[PDB]
DNA sequence: TTTCTGTCTCGTGCCTGGTAATCC
RNA sequence: UGCCUGGUGUCUUGGGUGU
DNA sequence: GGATTACACCCAAGACACCAGGCACGAGACAGAAA
């Protein structure tokens, strides 16, 4: 699908650590994936992500949500979680952090959910 | 014989594969093919193979020497004496065989080494035996004025360099052709350089690193055939200026030698290469001498 | 390429063999193209493996 | 501590010169690059050292020796701490104070925080 | 001294391509690089910049009726066998037929006369290495099931011996990972092993 | 050179009004001289200045 | 006035150093 | 067969946004 | 006397070794001078 079509991927990482960029590859269809390689796929549904608002006064200001991809350019929250974040929709902004490992994903889904 | 290292390392592409299973090779024929024996010895020194020398009639010699040594008695005492003599003789043969094998091996090694030494001597002599190019209407041994044109590789962005040297062996003028070699401008500029400046080179040398130089050679030959660039003869079928390829081992080594850099501190590497080609045409012997130690690395 | 070791001065060496990827091409026994840096294993012999450093002929 | 902190090591007799990674240069425009503050301070220290060495071997008026050695002491001190209360700070040609190594480590924008 | 030596076609070829005439001739296999694909021919380039071409009769197998472009594309290097060499013009013709690219194995002309060559030793080593190639590795199978037990035939029978008639045990089969042996107690000191063939297996250890 | 596209520039290095532009496109083309290297060895005028 | 030229002025170039609380 | 590019100042200051 | 005084984010705008003076290489013009 490539790096412009959702769902897609951005890079393919070999065992030795070399990165294959899928934007500048003319033979993307001529790539066979071996076990143990890594594919830097796009963010998809039900991916745990850490979500945060400043100032972080207490530990409920950082909680892990499940991703749902939607149109338009704003983060969207169920309104019950606007209390722990001390957030309202008059212009506030919030930070999203993506875990990059299986261990970190498990920690987010089992501790900060 | 083959060791386990020999059993595994002698591949169908390796040079040692020629004798992986040789047997009963005559010694007398080895001297005519020294490289085979040298390569066998080299493989042996690598711990791969084992060279064995054996005689088909060894039993004949053993029996003859026993018959000379053995007694003619028939009594059981004489039988015991003959048995003791034969056993001691067999032990003596066992001790003696390796020394004789080593002596024969060393003799054949020396013979093959001397043969290959003479062969290399003849090859080098043939390599370095060539008088300078003789221009027409001149006696042999006359040093000709030469012009060298080269561009090296021919990739997009490869200008053609020209270096002219007179019979004196001193550089007279170097020129750059910055247009495409297939354009009319290149041919016109080369013709102007050849004719107007009174350069009048006796022979033109062309060389390069790849097949792209062939197209330049063809283009130059066509230009010479078209413009009738005959050699100037000092005072009448005027002869054309010859265009040939030039061997360039000495030129390649000269373009990297610091001797050229000291001689020409403000010149490009391709200019040094062209100068080396021109000097080789003028005098191959002196160029081969200029290699000093790197001459030993030439493919002789 | 023969498998031997030599010692030579830097001057004696001709030049580096600059080869483009269009020139430095390797094909395995099965015919699949193998490029620079890939890991292959010897089919027979010691059956060793390693990363390709340079390809020539 | 005899092994690690010997009292006479508190007096500097040889100065370690940090690698350029610690004091990287910046290209102000497309042509002229700018030397770092630490590089200029080290140049000043080295000039003072050269001056002391030259003065010592040639001729020794004690007043001149005191002046030049006090200048060297000032440069070395301000190279590591430019907020010494009770004396003027070292200034750049632009008039701004020199960013000593101590200033690199303190504050919200320092190394630690 | 002899007059200046003029290079000939072989010498010019060796000088330019840095490839000897012996190492580049008829009956040799080289990994050429495809540079242009056409219906009636394919233009390819060798390692030494020698441009080559193959007529349509040889890019594809004589039995196949596909198109040259569909099977081979630009940038897809393939093995080729040299048919003809134009040394003067640095042009060569190649063949992709497997009768050349594959059957040509003992390309050396080493004299294999039995008087001076030990053919028997080389043959024996050849079956030795071929048997080494035939040699492979195998491992055990692990299955998660309440009535599955990793036991031998006699082991399963002894395990069922302490159990009453009708109890069932499951063990791996000797016919392969796609087969399963089920042992059940027919009678006191009487057991039946039944082989079960597995189809549509997700994995060797899977059911 | 920048990774954008220079194809929207005119002869004088300036884009013309009415042209649709996207991110990272080059709207002003400017070059600064650099002392040439030894590329004059065998480059056919195709050396970076 | 014709012709060879001198020799010092001068353009182009460059080195390198002078120059606001509070609190303990 | 003519063949394709990732590399981005620093230091101050000022005005703003959300608590 | 010393040390420290919430968190995060955005944008724009103005400054960043200059210089001058003494030492060298090359050149050239307008005037000397023989004929
Ligand atoms: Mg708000």
């Amino acid at each position: 699908n490539g790096p412009n079509e959702h769902p897609g991927a951005k890079y393919v990482i070999r065992d030795n650590g070399d990165r294959i960029d899928l934007r500048y590859h003319k033979r993307a269809g001529d790539i066979v994936l071996q076990y143990g390689w890594k594919v830097e796929r796009h963010l998809m549904d039900d991916d745990p992500v850490l979500f945060n608002r400043q100032p972080s006064l207490h530990k409920m200001s950082m909680m892990a949500h499940r991703v749902k991809v939607m149109p338009y350019s704003t983060f969207r929250l169920n309104l019950s979680v606007t209390s722990p974040y001390n957030a309202d929709f008059d212009g506030d902004e919030m930070n999203l952090h993506v875990p990059q490992s299986e261990e970190t994903r498990a920690e987010l889904s089992q501790l900060c959910a | 014989e083959l060791t386990e290292r020999g059993k595994l390392q002698i591949e169908p592409e390796s040079p040692y594969f020629d004798f992986k299973y040789a047997k009963n090779r005559p010694i007398s024929a080895l001297t005519a093919t020294p490289d085979l024996y040298l390569r066998m010895i080299q493989a042996e020194n690598d711990g791969l193979v084992n060279i064995k020398v054996e005689l088909p009639m060894l039993s004949t010699v053993v029996d003859h020497f026993y018959n000379i040594l053995k007694s003619d008695g028939t009594s059981e005492i004489s039988e015991k004496w003959n048995a003791l003599r034969n056993d001691a003789w067999k032990q003596s043969l066992d001790k003696l065989i390796p020394l004789v094998q080593l002596n024969v091996k060393e003799s054949i090694r020396r013979d093959c080494e001397r043969v290959l030494y003479f062969q290399v001597k003849n090859s080098f002599t043939k390599k370095i035996d060539q008088a300078p190019y003789q221009p027409p209407t001149y006696a042999k041994g006359t040093i000709p004025r030469v012009l060298t044109l080269s561009f090296g590789e021919g990739n997009r962005g490869d200008a053609v360099l020209g270096v002219f040297m007179d019979d004196s062996g001193d550089v007279k003028s170097q020129i750059k052709f910055d247009e495409d070699f297939q354009s009319r401008d290149f041919s016109d500029s080369l013709t102007r350089y050849i004719k107007s400046n009174n350069i009048n080179p006796d022979i033109i040398g062309i060389s390069g690193f790849n097949i792209h130089t062939k197209k330049l050679f063809d283009k130059v030959n066509e230009l010479v055939n078209e413009e009738r660039l005959t050699i100037e003869y000092d005072n009448s079928d005027k002869h054309l200026i010859r265009v040939i390829y030039v061997n360039d081992e000495t030129a390649r080594l000269y373009q990297h030698s610091s001797k050229s850099s000291a001689e020409y501190p403000n010149r490009p590497q391709l200019a040094k290469y062209c100068i080396g080609l021109a000097k080789y045409i003028q005098s191959p012997l002196l160029e081969y001498l200029a290699l000093d130690e790197s001459m030993y690395s030439l493919h002789i | 390429s023969d498998g031997k070791l030599l010692s030579l001065p830097p001057v004696s060496i001709y030049s580096k063999l600059n080869l483009n990827p269009n020139q430095q091409i390797a094909i395995d026994s099965n015919g699949v193209e193998v490029k620079v840096g890939d890991t292959v294993r010897e089919f027979t012999g010691e059956r060793r493996q390693g990363t390709i450093l340079h390809v020539y002929r | 501590n005899e092994d690690y902190a010997r009292p006479e090591w508190m007096i500097i007799t040889v100065l370690p010169v940090p690698p350029p990674q610690v004091r990287p240069s910046i290209a102000m425009d497309e042509t002229t690059q700018g030397q770092d503050d630490l590089t200029h301070k080290l140049s000043d220290i080295l000039k003072a050292n050269i001056n002391v060495q030259k003065l010592e071997m040639d001729g020794s008026p004690q007043h001149i020796i005191n002046e030049v050695e006090q200048l060297l002491q000032f440069h070395v001190a301000t190279y590591m701490d430019n907020d010494i209360a009770g004396q003027p700070q070292a200034l750049q040609k632009s008039g701004r104070p020199v960013k000593a190594i101590r200033a690199r480590l303190k504050g919200k924008e320092g190394r630690l925080r | 001294r002899r007059d200046f030596h003029i290079l000939n076609e072989a010498e010019i070829f060796q000088l330019l391509t840095r490839e000897t005439v012996d190492s580049f001739r008829k009956g040799m296999v080289i990994p050429v690089y495809v540079r242009k694909v056409e219906s009636s021919y394919m233009s390819v380039s060798t390692q030494s910049l020698i441009a080559g071409n193959i007529q349509r009769q040889d890019i594809l197998e004589p039995n196949d009726r596909r198109d040259p472009r569909e099977v081979y594309s630009v940038g897809q290097t393939v093995r080729a066998c040299i048919l003809d060499v134009d040394y003067y013009n640095f042009k060569c013709q190649l063949s992709l037929l497997r009768q050349f690219t594959e059957n040509q194995v003992a390309g050396l002309n080493v004299n294999r006369n039995p008087k001076f060559w030990d053919i028997e030793s080389e043959n024996r080593d050849r079956q030795e290495e071929i048997d080494k190639q035939r040699e492979e590795s195998r491992e055990s199978r692990v299955i998660k099931h309440p009535f599955f037990h990793n036991m031998k035939s006699k082991e399963a029978e002894d395990y069922l011996a302490a159990r009453p008639v009708g109890d069932v045990v499951i063990r791996p089969s000797s016919k392969g990972s796609n087969h399963i042996t089920i042992s059940w107690k027919v009678a006191p000191q009487l057991y039946q092993h039944i082989d079960v063939l597995e189809e549509n297996k997700d994995d060797a250890n899977a059911i | 050179l920048k990774h954008g596209t220079y194809e929207k520039l005119d002869e004088d290095g300036l884009i013309a009004p009415g042209v649709r532009v996207s991110g990272d496109d080059i709207i002003i083309g400017k070059t600064t001289p650099i002392p040439p290297d030894t590329e004059e060895l065998g480059q056919r005028t195709k050396y970076h200045t």
